[PDB]
Parts: structure tokens; sequence; C-alpha cells
């Protein structure tokens, strides 16, 4: 605002309002599953076992 | 061997800017003078991923 009266009386009135905001969200979810199954031999009993 | 990979990316973004500059200046014959101005800047961003 600028107000000049009689070309001699001056008045200035300068206002400012800055308002900044910031929001960040980060989510993360890692799932891992390893299943291993070896089967090497198969051991059976002879029918002639005592 | 069977392999499957499925990726999915989603991204969204939105910006909104408003500016309002309203001024009024009255100037008489070097007796009364009144100058006013109003500036209003607003700006919102928003990004969202997945």
């Amino acid at each position: 605002t600028e107000l000049a009266l009689f070309s001699r009386v001056n008045g200035k009135f300068s206002t400012e309002f800055q308002r900044m905001k910031t929001l960040q969200v980060k989510d993360q979810a890692v799932t891992t599953r390893v299943q291993v199954r070896n089967r090497i031999y198969t051991v059976k009993t002879t029918p002639t076992s005592e | 061997q069977e392999d499957h990979v499925r990726s999915s990316f989603l991204l969204d973004n939105q910006n909104s800017q408003n500016t309002v500059t309203a001024s009024a200046g009255i100037a008489f014959l070097n007796i009364v003078n009144f100058k006013v101005e109003t500036d209003y800047i607003s700006q919102t961003s928003l990004t969202k991923d997945y």
C-alpha cells in the first residue's frame, strides 16, 4: 500500500506471507522365500532280512 | 526351470498453481494519491508412486 497526500506526506506498507509445506512418505516391503529339497538315495530293506 | 517376473509401476502427479494480482491506483491532482496491490500465489504439487 502506498499513500501520498499533498505530494509531501508519504506512507508505504508492504506485507508478505510465504507458507511452504512438504510431506513425504515412503514405504517398502520386501519378502523372499527359498525352498530347497534334495533327495539323493532311497534306502529300502531287503526281503531276506532277519 | 520355470521363471516368472512381473513388474508393475504406477506413477501419478498433479500440480495446481493459482495467481491473483489485484491492484488499484488512484492519483488526484497532486493532492491525494493511494496505490494498493494484492498478490496471491498458491501452488500445490502431489506425486504418488507404486
